């Protein structure tokens, strides 16, 4: 589980993992507080 | 008045990700990436 | 096939030398042999 | 249970002789 | 008497 | 299919009676031992005995 | 004592080393000893 | 100024993600050489590895090694070793005892392979007031683990060299038989009873309170 | 006592393919429970002897360990004063499976249990195999697909371990039956020494046979060795077993007597089995002979390439010995005797490299995340199986960069192109909670600095931070085996916290009832069988 941590703190942190990304083109205020879904409603409604 | 005969039991047993498709998960072949297997609950005492 | 043509390939001294040895092995460390499954045998639900 | 305790004491006595395996006897 | 192995 | 099979089962089988016999043999031989063996204690026990009423002679 | 005496079986490998004579070459390439060594290679 | 001290954070991310990223006992010492460095950080270098190798569950022959390798360059980099030992002897009072076992089996390592001199034991007094019991078991691992890497023969000629007599004062007592008898059932206590050896009850006639 | 078709596959490993048998279901749910039932009653009849191997009682690794130790801890293992030698040897039973008559498998079957489980057994083994439109009737061998074959394979192999020691080493070697000696131990000096053969184990079917010989009776079976078979051209050398990836010095060269020695012992070894059951093939063998010329043991046991080298042969600094090795200890005078040095098999570099060649053929129609999901898998399985010789190994290491690197070229190619600037490390190696590929990675992977910048929008201006600015250093990615417990220390403090254990059981139930969880806090997630 620490390799998790020490992996954030090896690429530049939080700040700069998000910046490489879409992070602040969403109006997303903090990071803390967001979750990923794994699939929407028309992936697993087309599943079968 | 029958109580019947008794059924077993299954002995014991930043959020998320992206997803591997709805078709590419077959079963589940995305666990805890870091340890393995179910966590167990755990008694006090013996 | 050839195995049904050409005989068991173990031949009959050796087939009864492994037997004997086996024997004189298992009464050497008294083993008791493994009964049938009992009808109660309270273990199974567990072992099942 | 007294049952279910000699079990697990059964169980417990064979994660010992199988982490003492090797050294005492 | 000698019996003959499949692979020989 | 081979001529040999049966004689190959023969023998398995005459092979496995054989020990059976010897297994019983060995097995009666031993409680023999064994019985004996108690008799012999039971009697040294008596004997200790006799001499510990020998030694109750003594006592009184 | 031989320390070799209560083996049940003596002496099992006369004969296995002689194989080699002259290679000799079989028209089935199912029953030729390449496909043999081959096929026990890799299936296992 | 820097209260905050960002530097200093920084110097110790970079040498503890050098160090928890190498492989081999010599990957690390190279990378962490092929550092640069100001004038002077080398004490933090010190405290850093130390401390690392504190923190890890169960002791590894990688960071001893690498210490040992840091301890076969020049003086500076040995004298600071000493320095780091005697610091962490005189304050060892909260730090649990898995860290303090960490820490015995590196210095353990340290001295049984002459990678710092067989010197600076003179700081282990052996009194009761001022021992504690992570001490007790600190000197406990640390006699221990000497004694696996060397032996009981290179043990005995190790300490019986008169040379070192001056050094082991501390700690192989001859004045006062309090803390002789003291060292007596302790070293009986953990099996260290032929080390005891070259003291004499009965020749010390000192303290012959008893007949 | 007739049962149904069993279904037949391939399974491709791309070195070996090995038969899959799919079993009707109500048949697999009776045969697991005839299975455990059989291993359950077993166990606690006292079936198996301590070399049968694997036991529920140690990892692979710990049996590598245990068999140094108790090759470690023999009389005077180590002395060559009298030209003693000791031979290990190290082969696989060949065909033991092909090989299985039905009859006498029902006989030996009917020895040790029922005579119901028995014939159900060995008509479970007499059935008929189809793969698509090709079916055959199996009436010799025995199937290695049903659920209870891995305990009827170990009481055949158990037969052929008594065929190979003969019954009187085997009862010594075992131990009486009242109190049973424990793996790779004697009860005393006298049994251990009585007979050449020291140590043995069978892994299914792979036997370790370790053997010491004095002078005597050495030239004693090289003499029927070459008088059975003579070879007076040197030619004995010409195809022997020695491992090539140790350095150009440890490894020495194979004299007359030392060839002679082990090929008399496979010969010796081989003139035990009856080819009509089992035999040892010479290319499936490796014996490696301890002398005075090479102090040197090897041998390879679980996938762990070990090489033994005593401590009284570095007297005078004959060899190095600094690496990633297992110490072994004398239990006698309780001090450090021999060195372990490990590698990993190149058979198992190429099971990595196969298992990663698997995950890049199965898997091109797949997601980014599956691709990192397979690969966290394979490595973490390597890494924490083989630990130590992980790190020892170059061509493992070599191997794994080259898979990471495949792996990464394969998201890269699904992108559209393999083109290394539009790929950071950040990109592959950050946590799936960020959305990144949540790799992980056990190579030298430098992170530069332009990755440790980031813009921040305020009322008064905006900020555009460029974190280790003071540092000219980059930061590195974790390697992942720097997370993971060498196998030394984890059986060292294994053995440690489970006497403490034992003493606060002991003074635990001279108290309290139960043991609490407040005082095992300490002694948590230590011991091989985990506390």
């Amino acid at each position: 589980n620490a390799y998790r941590t020490d992996v954030i703190q090896a690429l530049g942190g939080v700040e700069t993992i998000l910046e490489h990304t879409l992070f602040k083109a969403t109006g997303f205020p903090s990071w803390e507080g967001l979750f990923w879904e794994k699939s929407s409603g028309f992936e697993a409604s087309m599943q079968f | 008045g029958y109580a019947g005969e008794t059924g077993l039991t299954p002995l014991s047993k930043p959020r998320g990700s992206i997803g591997v498709g709805i078709l590419n998960d077959t079963g589940s072949d995305d666990e805890d990436p870091y340890e393995l297997g179910p966590k167990i609950s755990y008694n006090r005492v013996i | 096939h050839n195995h049904m043509k050409d005989g068991p390939y173990v031949s009959s001294e050796e087939a009864v030398a492994i037997y004997t040895t086996t024997v004189h092995w298992l009464e050497a460390r008294k083993f008791s042999p493994i009964p049938f499954p009992s009808v109660s045998y309270k273990h199974d639900t567990k072992i099942l | 249970d007294d049952s279910e305790a000699e079990e697990r004491a059964a169980y417990e006595e064979a994660q010992v002789r199988a982490a003492m395996d090797g050294l005492r006897g | 008497n000698a019996v003959i192995l499949h692979e020989d | 299919i081979n001529d040999k099979f049966a004689q190959f089962s023969e023998a398995l089988f005459m092979a496995d009676r054989h020990a059976r016999e010897e297994v019983r043999q060995r097995a009666m031989m031993q409680q023999r031992l064994a019985e004996k063996e108690r008799q012999q204690k039971e009697e040294h026990l008596r004997q200790l005995a006799q001499q510990a009423r020998a030694e109750r002679a003594a006592a009184a | 004592r031989r320390w070799d005496e209560d083996v049940v079986f003596k002496n099992q490998a006369r004969g296995t080393e002689d194989k080699g004579k002259r290679k000799e070459f079989v028209n089935d390439l199912l029953r030729s000893d390449f496909h043999k060594r081959f096929m026990s290679k890799y299936v296992r | 100024r820097d209260q905050t001290n960002a530097d200093l954070v920084n110097l110790r991310r970079t040498i503890y993600l050098t160090i928890q990223s190498s492989a081999d006992p010599e990957e690390a010492a190279h990378k962490l050489m092929k550092l640069k460095l100001p004038p002077g950080q080398e004490p933090e270098l010190v405290s850093m590895i130390i401390e690392s190798c504190a923190q890890e569950k169960v002791y590894s022959k990688f960071m001893g090694l690498l210490g040992e390798k840091f301890a076969r360059l020049n003086r500076m980099w040995m004298e600071l070793y000493e320095e780091a030992f005697t610091k962490y002897y005189n304050t060892i009072h909260r730090y649990e005892t898995n860290k303090l076992r960490n820490i015995a089996r590196f210095f353990g390592h340290l001295l049984s392979y002459d990678a710092i001199g067989w010197h600076v034991l003179s700081v282990i007094q052996l009194t009761e007031e001022e021992t504690t019991a992570a001490s007790r078991i600190f000197i406990r691992f640390l006699f221990e683990d000497i004694q696996e890497n060397l032996g009981t023969a290179k043990l005995k000629a190790r300490l019986g060299d008169e040379a070192l007599q001056p050094y082991l004062e501390g700690i192989f007592r001859h004045d006062t038989r309090r803390n002789v008898t003291f060292a007596i059932n302790y070293f009986t206590a953990i099996k260290m009873g032929y080390l005891t050896d070259e003291m004499h009850p009965g020749r010390h006639h000192g303290r012959g309170l008893g007949p | 006592r007739a049962f149904k078709e069993v279904g037949i596959d391939m399974n491709d490993n791309y070195s070996t393919i090995n038969p899959v048998y799919d079993v009707e279901p109500i048949e697999k749910i009776s045969d697991a429970y005839l299975d455990q039932y059989l291993w359950y009653q077993a166990d606690q009849r006292h079936l198996f002897p301590n070399w049968v191997k694997p036991s529920d009682s140690e990892v692979p690794p710990l049996l590598v360990y245990k068999w140094c130790q108790g090759i470690n801890n023999l009389d005077k293992v180590w002395d060559t004063s009298n030209g003693e030698c000791n031979v290990i040897i190290e082969t696989q039973l060949s065909k033991v499976y092909e090989k299985i008559e039905l009859t006498l498998l029902n006989s030996l079957l009917r020895l040790i249990m029922d005579h119901n489980l028995a014939d159900y057994i060995t008509a479970k083994n007499n059935v008929t195999l189809t793969y698509k439109d090709m079916s055959h009737v199996n009436s010799y061998g025995m199937i290695r697909g049903l659920q209870f074959s891995a305990f009827v394979f170990q009481y055949y192999g158990l037969i052929l371990d008594l065929l190979i020691l003969g019954p009187q080493r085997a009862a010594e070697i075992a131990g009486p039956p009242q109190s049973p000696n424990d793996f790779l131990q004697f009860q005393d000096r006298d049994t251990e020494t009585r007979h050449p053969i020291r140590l043995y184990t069978r892994y299914i079917d792979k036997i370790w046979v370790f053997l010491r010989f004095t002078a005597e009776e050495s030239r004693d079976l090289i003499q029927r060795f070459l008088t059975e078979q003579p070879d007076p051209n040197f030619e004995n050398v010409i195809g022997f077993k020695s491992k090539k990836c140790w350095p150009r010095d440890s490894r020495m060269r194979l004299m007359r007597h030392d060839v002679n020695l082990g090929r008399a012992v496979f010969w010796d070894l081989k003139n035990r089995l009856p080819r009509s059951v089992t035999t040892i093939e010479w290319d499936d063998t490796f014996v490696s002979v301890y002398s005075k010329d090479n102090p040197n043991l090897l041998f390879s046991m679980c996938g762990f390439e070990v090489r033994i080298l005593p401590k009284c042969r570095n007297q005078n600094d004959e060899f190095p010995v600094k690496d990633s090795v297992w110490s072994l200890v004398d239990n006698s005078t309780k001090e450090r005797t021999a060195h372990a040095f490990l590698q990993v098999t190149e058979e198992d570099i190429q099971k990595f490299n196969n298992r990663i060649r698997q995950i890049l053929m199965s898997s091109g129609s797949t997601t980014f995340t599956k691709i990192a999901n397979k690969w966290n898998t394979a490595l973490i399985a390597l890494f924490t199986y083989y630990r130590e010789a992980a790190v020892s190994t170059v061509n493992l290491l070599d191997t794994i960069v080259k898979c990471e690197t495949k792996i990464q070229t394969r998201v890269k190619i699904g992108l559209n192109s393999k083109m290394p600037s539009r790929f950071p490390p950040a990109v592959f190696y950050t946590p799936k909670e960020l959305g990144g590929l949540g790799m992980l990675s056990g190579s030298h992977i430098l992170i530069p600095a332009s990755d440790k910048r980031w813009c921040k929008q305020t009322d008064v201006g905006i900020t555009h931070f460029r974190a280790g600015m003071s540092h000219d250093e980059e930061t590195l990615i974790p390697n992942i085996a720097r997370y993971i417990i060498p196998w030394e220390a984890e059986f060292i403090d294994s053995q440690r916290v489970w006497t403490e254990y034992s003493q606060k059981r002991l003074e635990a139930q001279q108290q309290n009832r139960r043991l609490t969880l407040e005082d095992l806090e300490d002694s948590w997630d230590r011991g091989l069988p985990r506390i």
